[PDB]
């Protein structure tokens, strides 16, 4: 039936305008309701508007009509969305859809969406982290072992890569995904599970490289006395 | 005050029925609802539409284990013989003079491999970070199934909410879940509790670390 497939970029800059595409295929030929919608982190969803494309008249969410406008090209089976003057409010997966025409008892339905596309309204540019040690500690960790790590914070964009005493010690490493922090900047924690006997002996080095701002770090993580 | 109220999650292993709940406004206690399911990765996809007396709306391509039923002002989506494929976001839907009311959507866990709890590691805040004016609280989550965690912080007895950011889960290498939670705070802050708290929350049971700045 109908098909639905959102693009554009993922990143929008607060003031600006964000723009999305849906390429559309199974459609009418006239008399469409594409709609759009949208969901924000730890929000419902919300309806932004439709544009019906044999009238050619749009309908918006009140609360957004100023700053929306929605449009087609019947010739490359496209609709368009354009959203000024974002803020981290409008940070959100964006949703096109199509309305059903059949207003079964009273309800009108989104029949067809698309998976939809993230976009993050961001002010972070190029940034390198701050790497701080998490030193070893044994309260969580089976018999014999303590886990320590280092907090690779606040850097943009992703990823950083995590090596421990320069590719030697790869057993017992778990480098655990970053969260988008609201600043829009990144932070993820390394960590590696090593024997407790070897705290007093073996040195621990966390070599962090952040490939887009060229910052390398190799901090020792040592016990706390 | 139009509102459609579901509970945030909700689990069953496979094989199993469950039974969700869209509670309407007593506005809107008459009113049609559509439900809807996201699959991760997934486009939306509609399941059917459920008027006050309980007629539905089978939808072509939507398997016969979804069915509707509602009593009152509830609204009710049966899914029997659960598969995997049936771990989703479901979230029901009305419409009121041109206005689309959405409720918050259930996260509904299908468990296809046993429960697993996690492993809960938490970090103070380290000296270098202190000496640089922050301080950043360390909560790792690991080895866990479902993937589904809350997690809250505790400033010595007290709840705290402001500078926390959480990760949503992510599978490891293994099928089980990891996740990460961080507390920010001011070195004075820090200092001044008696011990800071992350309370792990996953399928009814609770794991609690805390961490005193006096260690």
């Amino acid at each position: 039936q109908v098909q639905l497939q959102e693009s554009g970029p993922g990143l929008v800059k607060p003031s600006e305008t964000l723009s999305l595409t849906c390429a559309v295929s199974g459609g009418s030929i006239s008399g469409n309701y594409w709609s759009w919608i949208r969901q924000s982190p730890g929000k419902g969803l919300e309806w932004i508007g439709h544009i019906n494309d044999y009238s050619g008249r749009t309908d918006y969410n009140p609360s957004l009509k100023s700053r929306v406008t929605i449009s087609t090209d019947t010739s490359t089976n496209q609709f368009f969305l354009t959203l000024s003057s974002v803020s981290a409010a409008d940070t959100a997966v964006y949703y096109c859809a199509r309305r059903d025409t059949d207003f079964w008892r009273g309800i009108y339905v989104f029949e067809f969406w698309g998976q939809g596309v993230l976009v993050t309204v961001s002010s972070a540019s190029t940034k390198g982290p701050s790497v701080f040690p998490l030193a070893p500690s044994s309260k969580s960790t089976s018999g014999g072992t303590a886990a320590l790590g280092c907090l690779v914070k606040d850097y943009f964009p992703e990823p950083v890569t995590v090596s421990w005493n320069s590719g030697a010690l790869t057993s017992g490493v778990h480098t655990f995904p970053a969260v988008l922090q609201s600043s829009g900047l990144y932070s993820l924690s390394s960590v590696v599970t090593v024997p407790s006997s070897s705290l007093g002996t073996q040195t621990y080095i966390c070599n962090v490289n952040h490939k887009p701002s060229n910052t390398k770090v190799d901090k020792r993580v040592e016990p706390k006395s | 005050q139009s509102v459609l109220t579901q509970s945030p999650s909700a689990s069953a292993s496979l094989g199993a029925s469950v039974k969700l709940t869209c509670t309407l406004s007593s506005g809107l206690r008459s009113y049609t609802i559509a439900w809807y399911q996201r699959q991760r990765g997934q486009a939306p996809r509609f399941l059917l539409r459920l008027d006050s007396v309980g007629s539905h709306t089978k939808v072509d391509g939507i398997p016969d284990r979804f069915s509707g039923s509602s009593s009152g002002t509830e609204r009710y989506l049966t899914i029997s013989n659960l598969q995997s494929e049936d771990e989703a976001d479901y979230f029901c839907q009305t419409w009121t003079t041109g206005i689309y009311i959405f409720g918050g959507g259930t996260r509904l866990s299908v468990l296809s491999q046993p429960k697993a709890s996690p492993t809960v590691t938490l970090f103070p805040p380290s000296s270098e970070e202190l000496q640089a004016n922050k301080a950043t609280l360390v909560c790792l989550i690991s080895d866990f199934y479902p993937g589904a965690v809350t997690v809250a912080w505790k400033a010595d007895s007290s709840p705290v909410k402001a500078g926390v950011e959480t990760t949503t889960p992510s599978k490891q290498s293994n099928n089980k879940y990891a996740a990460s939670s961080y507390l920010s705070l001011t070195p004075e802050q820090w200092k001044s509790h008696r011990s800071y708290s992350c309370q792990v929350t996953h399928e009814g049971s609770t794991v609690e670390k805390t961490v005193a700045p006096t260690e």
